[PDB]
């Protein structure tokens, strides 16, 4: 029906 | 510079240039970048890449466990892993740096985003509802199911955030300008037109707001003051459109004035971000998890389409608030737009 | 008592009954009128007669030079001469009066309102700068260009404000009464139960506002106050639905109540106009050119179209706003409907 | 918002808040204001404020010379100056207001109200002359003779117009309906039952007036019209109670009926004040001085007391008549009330 | 930016700010500056300053018979040197700028003008009468006399003139016009608006809505503005006089209800060298502006002596024979203020 | 941007 939950997004280099 | 996302199976790998992508007004920005997998787990098993324009607005399971879900409002679809006999006539400067520097696995993908999509704008939460939310985004993925693309799960899926700011036209518009009477219980002395001209309407993130506000008075009902308070226009169409105002700056002098003639002063406004840093309900530009965004730009919805449109709808005003004897507290409005420069 | 406006130029006089229609529920208040014209320089010059339901939210010429103008609502047209077969066949007895009345050159003209039409709402101007200026209308209009119906201008054209104001329907909803507990971090009891009771659900310009509030108390942060507050919501519907607050009337005595018991007052209001004249931004119903209005009524939302309501969709609410020691201001609201 | 009426005396400065005072059911509204006063005229002289209930029917002079003069249904006498060791006890929190605002000598009153008084309420003129007027009225006296409160005069006097009002109660009679038989010399069959169904029982001002009219019929003697017409009953008891008849407001369509079926319409009215406006003998709500009122309230007269309520009882009834070839206007009434 | 004046003495001098002052009107703009004297010609001789309100309607050595001069409205006097134990007890903050810059020596000055007095305003004359006048002004005068604070002259004093100048509902005259040859409303003629008070640099439309001209043809509508040229000395006079008017052939029919907005513009050098007309105050040679309207404040106990402006869009319609009927209003032109 | 006014009429 669609999509799910998360964990994780931050650093950037 | 470039950054990737891995799964924790190291399968898939998205390698990309930018997470903020330009709404150019001619064109959009398209993503470039490679996915990178490995081919001893992945025999005859087909990877795909995607991008999900989306729109949020509430819990993940519990909105869901009704009769529907977020709307998609687009999602694109192009297939990586086995190029249907290898089909990217151009290719990216930086899918040139990607695919030399990783391996000769790396699969090259690009995604054409169709503009009669809005931008990636979340609402400013309260401070005290935890499990509250709403805003669209744009996020893109890498996947492979063994079904062919229909069908698709998790696990394999690699995500990412990424936005889609608007940027602002070359033609400004007009010379936008109120200039109106009242009419009164007690004094019917006029008592105040006023004029609040200005000198631009599309401003850009940096360049201050002089209203030349030109009062003119015959008696009655001294003025106390004269205050211009910014008004941001928070947008929500959810199952009802919504607004909630709230000034994000605002700045006065007391400038006092007299009894039949004309005064006129410029006001002057800054709308800063650190300022409105740590407060409830004010709609900011995205930003990539923590690095530093700013204040929304103003959305504007096209002239005319079949479905309307759905999201936070950010615009703004210049609100011209005064104080007179006793006290009332009486302001006009007007419209005007903040947005972007594109590069 | 039946009206008129001759139009400017002695050709398009335009008679009607009345400058307030009815917005009816099972109807609405349709137009009967008739338009007094003369032979001599309408010759082979056709008459018509439009009703052009517009909405409002700013200045003429200079939103007329930006890429909108201003969302005519609703527009009607009708062709008074000449008439295609003599089409007037239930004539009103007001048709029937002017008819009579007048020249037999009179040609009738009658207009009925769709199902999809907000009504006449102005939103108030200020003290100060107060002609940003909003508001939806009725306004019905004679004119006669050479081109067919689809092209007109100014110089024939009979332009006369009327309204349609909302009415209340037939039955009100079951007695309202629903608020907040209020638990806290450093005085633990149940700590101000309250009843805000009320007793109808749909009021009209003619009645006041009764609420019966009942503390249940076992105190131990003393009370001090309650004052009541009327709300409105002059929700405005641009780009967005706006809900912009302030209150029309409230009012409040200094009955205290004690620890561990339960207390009870009627407090009242009445929300005037008279008192919230020469104030900013109070949606008041719509006003006939210069003639006396009062306090906007409810709007409300039918059950369910395809496209969202734009325009200003009045709420109002009493709040019921307590003073507690060392001053926190709790409060709550509800939902009720002047309509 | 507070308005004051400074008398050109100084010596009288009388502060208010609200002119119209919300007369509720289980309370009313207190008149909670201050008078500023100046101490060098006022060198042992004294301070009092009164509320005169005051009715009127007539002419100001003419009246007086006879045997009579107003029947004044109740006077509230304060004395502000000199004050007790403190007089005020409950002050109001305007008069907070109105005290740190003003100076040491502004000075408090309040006027409680029982509960046998009846609204501000009048007639409406005619527009042709020969001397009258008639209505309740509550006003406000500041003032300061040397003698005794029980005696006073000019010369100090600073008055204001305030309002009261009647606000009819939370529940709504039945469900009032109508479906009558008539009776004939010419036409036998029952012909004519009329249900002229309703929906509620006590409206305001900002409501519609629909009622469903369902005709039962089968006979002869077509029938030609149902006009529909809102009945004013202007009851008067000052020598004796009468009722004088005239329509606020009258709607009708040409809603032809058949012989032998039931055929059924809604008939739908707006009695506004603007259309009634420079017309004679239509109660209006008393309104303060020139400011613009509504049509009268209906008044309900108490279910029995010794003494027999004097004045200006109004009532409201929704007559339906009808027209039958070849012209007999047959109709009836009902009860019901605009509080 | 400043500005000063020295005698041909070079004994008193005087710094100012602004030769234009706001005539405000729950104040008005007070005189702030500072008097620059020598010391050892002024030694034991009395500095003092003055503002001159002024009416002149004439010659100066010529209309000194009037039985009188220049009735001056008002006259101010304040005692500059020896300073007097000196109640500058509010100094102002340019009058700091010029005390420290100059010597210590400054003498501050400073002038608080009643409510009675008119603005600066003259009337224009003729190209062709040389040896005219009139007008208001207001100056500001330096001096001392070897007196008592009577008498005076000139040599010491030291004059600069400067000025007082002043920084509705949507108004609309909808008229009938019943004639001897005509039976019909045969004009009613409405000139809306959306401002009563302008400046300059925002033009003059007038949205003329025309109701029947017709049963006599119209040639057309010309639309004027006429500044109401107002002078009491001896008697209140009015001088009419159009500053500015245009026209275009837009031609109302019998049986069609016209309107037009006419644009006009008001400007100063289309009206320079003309007759008439009143100017705003001006500096010595430097470029002034068309005269704003003056206003009179309710309730004076003395009637004001001096010219008062006022302006007016007369809308002169003319009919088929080239009669030309019109109306006025009230509409009233002040400054816009910093 | 369609259209203007004339600005009053207010009974009869």
């Amino acid at each position: 029906k669609y999509s799910a939950k998360t964990g994780l997004t931050k650093l950037i280099d | 510079r470039v950054f990737k996302k891995s799964s924790p199976n190291c399968k898939l790998t998205v390698y990309l240039g930018k997470r903020d992508f330009v709404d150019h007004l001619d064109k959009v920005d398209p993503v470039d970048g490679v996915v990178l997998v490995d081919p001893d787990y992945l025999k005859d098993r087909k990877v795909f890449v995607t991008l999900t324009c989306a729109f949020r607005y509430g819990r993940e399971d519990l909105d869901v466990l009704g009769l529907s879900f977020r709307k998609d409002l687009f999602i694109a679809t192009y297939q990586a892993f086995p190029p249907m006999p290898n089909p990217p006539r151009p290719p990216t400067r930086l899918q040139d740096r990607l695919l030399k520097k990783l391996g000769q696995h790396a699969h090259p993908f690009f995604f054409t985003i169709p503009q009669n999509l809005p931008c990636s704008v979340t609402l400013q939460p309260g401070p005290e509802d935890t499990g509250k939310a709403c805003g669209v985004d744009f996020e893109i993925r890498a996947f492979c199911a063994k079904s062919i693309e229909e069908k698709s799960h998790k696990r394999n899926s690699v995500r990412l955030i990424i936005r889609k700011v608007q940027f602002a036209p070359e033609t400004p518009g007009p010379q936008p300008s109120a200039e109106t009477t009242r009419h009164f219980l007690m004094s019917d002395r006029r008592s105040l037109h006023l004029e609040a001209s200005l000198d631009k309407e599309l401003y850009y993130h940096g360049e201050p707001l002089n209203v030349n506000v030109h009062v003119t008075n015959n008696s009655a009902k001294t003025v106390k003051k004269i205050r211009v308070s910014v008004r941001q226009y928070a947008d929500i169409c959810l199952f009802s459109t919504a607004q909630y105002k709230c000034p994000v700056a605002q700045l006065e002098q007391d400038d006092q004035v007299s009894p039949s003639s004309t005064f006129c002063k410029v006001y002057t406004i800054t709308p800063l971000l650190s300022d409105n840093r740590e407060k409830r309900g004010l709609a900011l530009d995205g930003q990539l998890k923590h690095e530093d965004t700013n204040l929304a730009s103003s959305t504007i919805v096209k002239e005319g389409a079949n479905k309307e449109v759905l999201g936070i709808l950010v615009s703004y005003r210049v609100k011209v608030k005064l104080v007179v004897s006793r006290g009332g507290d009486v302001s006009v409005e007007l419209p005007f737009v903040l947005m972007h420069p594109k590069p």
